[PDB]
RNA sequence: AUAUACCGCCAUCUUAACCCUGAUGAAGGCUACAAAGUACGUUAGGUCAAGGUGUAGCCCAUGAGGUGGCAAGAAAUGGGCUACAUUUUCUACCCCAGAAAAUUUAGC
């Protein structure tokens, strides 16, 4: 990465990563609007 | 039967519906990834995922409800709502072997907080 | 189904709680209320669900279980009431009583109250043809010269609604370190907010913001709405006012003044002009804004 | 305990150092949650505390924050801002020790701190 | 077997049942509270299994006799502001520059 | 290439008892100024651009190159972008100055 980054500088929601989880009350703070 | 002839107990987290979250049920994980700026909501998300997993595997058929997952800095605590079928030495070796389980394994003080019940809460029927 | 024991025990786990909780909040049980329960409880078990019914809460058990099974008769089986076997002793007690009561009158705003509530009252499911019979017993003994025992029990069946219309709160009349009478008063028009004094006294000088009418309006339509209010009431040249506004635009600060001027002015003039003004439109806040 | 009561109690040390106390001027506790019965709870502990510690605080309620999302899911953070005014340090790390240490779950806290410093020495005079 | 709240006294010390925070235990707290949207002719649910009631980040632990007694124990770790500076025109005086830091305090493992 | 693999994200559709009457027949029971009536799945769906977990393909070619060409024409209609002015344009000002010259979309 760092040897790429040098020689460069030479020259769905994934917030959570739903609806299931998300209906079922597992996933804090989120609600239907 | 014929066709035009056709023309079970659930608990309070069954019974009502999604959109009744924050009118009615709660939210059974409680912490402070999804609030404004908090960061790691979805590290919180997949551990709660492997906790319910795994709580569900070691206790088969105990858990009489769902789960409640709290964080208070980098405390764990699950409080978990069983049945009385299961003998208490089984569930003080469970409890224990949980704590430590999920303690090294997400390098943080788990705690466990079960509380018996004789049999499923029904609150209506569906 | 609610047995009378299990009741009981309900009343009596309640009374210990309520001493409980009377003990974690350090109040003193003695003194103990409902209200008390209520904040503890909101207290200790914090719940921002939206449904009032759904937080927790601790209730006497006879607000809780339906305790509408009142029994009526003993242990001898004799009905209490004597209009027992109708079904409806409550609801033909009320007839009986008000028939006795016209009886005795032949020998010698408000709303009235609704068939549902009625049935609360009596506790006592009743159909709408003999509601109707209430009420027109009702209107009979209304009509009649009824007399302080007969208007509280109409009283009794007759709700309140409040009419409050036609009261312009005129403001006070002050005294400036001249001498010199005058009244405060403000308006508001979209964002426009105006907040005006009227002289009792003038020569009809308008100062807005310092700065005289006509030069801080170039536009005749809001001379115009300034003219509107004093003109109404046939008194152009007779005050003096002296304004301030802020925010809005032209017409939104004109309007806003004028709506100040007439409620600073209502207290100048006589209360049939008063009544005229608000009638005019002159003293009503104008509701209209930028919907989203 | 009606008789078995401890005799005596270890009261924890507290050592009174040589080194000069930082002050605080202000000490704004900025609480979020999405619950606003938790948060008017951890108000009411919080007020009632630095009262019994004889810190002087305001409350106030910064409105609140909406964030929706697409089916349309909603997530609600609600405010509240305790500002404490004139504590030292000391008093500062006891009342956060303790308020922080009984924050209830699903509730975040930033705490800004306001310290008061002397001008440096260095900067007193122009070098000349 | 019986729950304990059967046993506490009515004039117990609260704080001792509950020095921490903990979960709601319907068998520990004394109190007959109810939770739960009702059915049609129903009522609110009892505690006991009640996931709603256990589902509430309760303050049992903090009264205010427990607050109280906390505070007054908390009250030797605490020095005093100096007297002089009594209001904000005196701590601009004394100190002219201030200087704002933040902390922040979240739930997990970092 | 495949979501015609799953996950995700959108969308479609479906979701009884009691009491009287008729001679104790099939049978029937209302009148208020009251005369028997009371009690989740579904989809050859879209999305591989703010996201993943797999599975298959060609491997003398579905890879790497080289030499030329390819750069269209015409209508009728559907849609989109620009300018379209005298109630205008430019300057000073923020409104008393001087110079220039057919369907459709909403209604409330
Ligand atoms: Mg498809």
């Amino acid at each position: 990465a760092d040897e790429r980054l040098r020689i460069n500088s030479l020259r769905v929601k994934r917030r959570w990563r739903f609806r299931h989880l998300a209906d079922h009350g597992q996933l804090s703070g989120i609600q239907r609007a | 039967r014929e066709l035009p002839c056709a023309w079970k107990p659930v608990t309070y987290e069954e019974a009502h519906a999604p959109h009744y979250i924050a009118h009615r049920k709660g939210w059974l994980s409680l912490h402070t990834g999804n609030l404004d700026g908090e960061d790691h909501a979805a590290e919180r998300t997949v551990e709660d995922v492997f906790l319910r997993k795994f709580m569900w595997g070691t206790f088969p058929g105990c858990l009489a409800d769902q789960l409640v997952l709290k964080r208070r800095g980098n405390q764990l605590e699950i409080c978990a709502v069983v049945l009385r079928q299961l003998s208490p030495h089984k569930y003080y070796f469970l409890v224990g072997y949980s704590e430590t389980l999920l303690s090294y394994f997400y390098k943080c003080p788990v705690r466990l907080h079960l509380q018996t019940v004789p049999s499923k809460v029904v609150y209506k029927y569906l | 189904t609610y047995t009378e024991d299990f009741i009981k025990k309900q009343i009596e786990e309640f009374n210990i709680g309520k001493r409980h909780l009377a003990n974690m909040m350090g109040e003193d049980p003695e003194t103990f209320t409902q209200e008390d329960i209520d904040r503890a409880i909101a207290y200790l078990f914090p719940s921002g669900l939206f449904e009032k019914r759904a937080r927790p809460v601790m209730k006497h058990p006879e607000q809780i279980f339906p305790r509408q099974r009142a029994i009526q008769w003993g242990e001898d089986g004799r009905p209490f009431h004597y209009l027992f076997y109708t079904g409806k002793q409550s609801y033909y007690s009320l007839m009986h009583d008000v028939y006795g009561m016209l009886l005795n009158l032949e020998k010698h705003g408000s709303r009235w109250l609704i068939k549902e509530e009625l049935e609360e009252m009596l506790v006592e499911k009743l159909s709408d043809l003999d509601y109707m019979q209430f009420i027109r017993l009702l209107e009979k003994l209304l009509t009649s010269q009824c007399g302080a025992a007969e208007e509280e029990f109409v009283q009794r069946f007759r709700r309140s609604v409040t009419l409050e219309s036609k009261k312009q709160l005129i403001e006070p009349v002050q005294y400036d370190e001249q001498g010199m009478a005058f009244s405060k008063s403000e308006g508001k028009r979209k964002t426009a907010k105006a907040e005006a004094i009227v002289y009792k006294h003038g020569s009809g000088r308008i100062k807005v913001n310092g700065i005289d009418y006509q030069l801080y309006f170039p536009i005749t339509q809001d001379r115009e709405q300034l003219m509107f209010p004093f003109h109404f009431v046939d008194r152009l040249g007779k005050h003096d006012v002296t304004c301030t506004v802020s925010g809005g635009g032209r017409s939104a600060q004109a309007g806003a003044i004028r709506l100040a001027m007439a409620k600073a002015l209502c207290s100048f003039v006589t209360e049939d002009e008063v009544e005229w003004m608000r009638q005019a439109g002159l003293l009503t806040t104008d509701p209209r804004v930028r919907e989203r | 305990l009606h008789v078995d009561v401890p005799k005596d109690l270890t009261k924890p040390v507290v050592t009174i150092s040589d080194e000069p106390d930082i002050l605080y001027k202000r000490l704004s506790v900025l609480v979020k949650g999405h619950d606003k019965a938790v948060l008017d709870s951890y108000e009411y502990f919080a007020v009632l505390a630095a009262k019994e510690l004889g810190i002087s605080i305001k409350v106030h309620e910064p409105p609140r924050k909406i964030e929706r999302f697409t089916v349309q899911y909603e997530m609600r953070t609600l405010y509240r801002c305790l500002e404490l005014e004139h504590l030292t340090g000391s008093t500062a790390d006891v009342y956060l020790e303790y308020i922080q240490r009984n924050l209830p779950e699903g509730v975040a806290m930033e705490v800004t701190k306001t310290q008061l410093e002397q001008l440096p020495e260095h900067i007193k005079e122009p070098i000349w | 077997l019986p729950p304990r709240t059967e046993k506490m006294a009515v004039d117990q010390d609260w704080p001792s049942v509950y020095p921490v925070a903990a979960p709601f235990k319907p068998s520990a707290v004394p109190l007959p509270v109810r939770m739960g949207y009702p059915v049609k002719k129903g009522v609110p649910m009892a505690k006991e299994g009640n996931l709603e009631l256990l589902k509430i980040p309760n303050f049992l632990h903090l009264t205010p006799v427990a607050i109280k007694k906390h505070c007054e124990a908390l009250k030797d770790f605490c020095t005093e502001w100096p007297a002089a500076l009594d209001s904000d025109e005196k701590c601009e005086k004394h100190f002219p520059i201030e200087i704002d830091s933040t902390d922040y305090v979240s739930s997990g493992p970092s």
